[PDB]
């Protein structure tokens, strides 16, 4: 193990980051929407049928 | 709007009583015999 | 600049603030694994915060 | 503290069967009809005929 401490040498915002490059998209951008049965899969109706 | 049926005849979007819980939380405003 | 634009999501009482309000969806059966996308929006306890 | 309502089990109180859980006799009236039921067949068509 090597416990190490760091500790901040600005008054202020001495770092900066940007979003600069985008690969891919992790996601379909779809609109295959949701299911709520899934989401809450306790609630039923007061009537059985 | 069919693929949103999934979304939309779940049972809990046709229970008032939370809605009704939360809405007797704020305050009330105020501004038999058929026979005969 | 008006009142609202939309009043079944915006109301203290209204149709997403008993559906997506976490802090209120923990009083109805809903699963936790499952992200919402518009959980962010809602969760006023900590937009109160 | 709200009256939502959720999926319980269904449960149908039952007897599990046995080899002498012996269901009884029509109030021994239809068991006589179908005692008449029986004996009219002895005049009557024949099915080959």
């Amino acid at each position: 193990t090597q416990n190490i401490n760091t500790v901040d040498m600005g008054l202020g915002y001495t770092s900066n980051t940007c979003v600069a490059y985008v690969n891919r998209v992790r996601t379909d951008m779809g609109v295959r929407v949701q299911d709520l049965f899934r989401v809450f899969p306790m609630n039923v109706y007061r009537h059985d049928e | 709007f069919v693929d949103a049926l999934k979304t939309l005849c779940h049972p809990v979007l046709h229970e008032p009583a939370p809605c009704l819980q939360t809405f007797t939380e704020r305050g009330p405003p105020s501004e038999e015999p058929m026979g005969g | 600049f008006a009142a609202t634009h939309n009043p079944w999501a915006s109301q203290a009482g209204c149709l997403s603030d008993v559906l997506y309000n976490t802090r209120h969806r923990e009083r109805l059966g809903y699963n936790s694994k499952f992200y919402s996308p518009c959980a962010q929006y809602f969760n006023t306890e900590e937009i109160i915060a | 503290s709200l009256l939502h309502t959720f999926w319980r089990l269904p449960v149908a109180v039952f007897f599990e069967p046995h080899e002498e859980n012996v269901l009884r006799c029509p109030e021994r009236v239809l068991r006589r009809l179908l005692e008449d039921a029986a004996v009219t067949m002895r005049g009557g068509g024949w099915r080959e005929d």
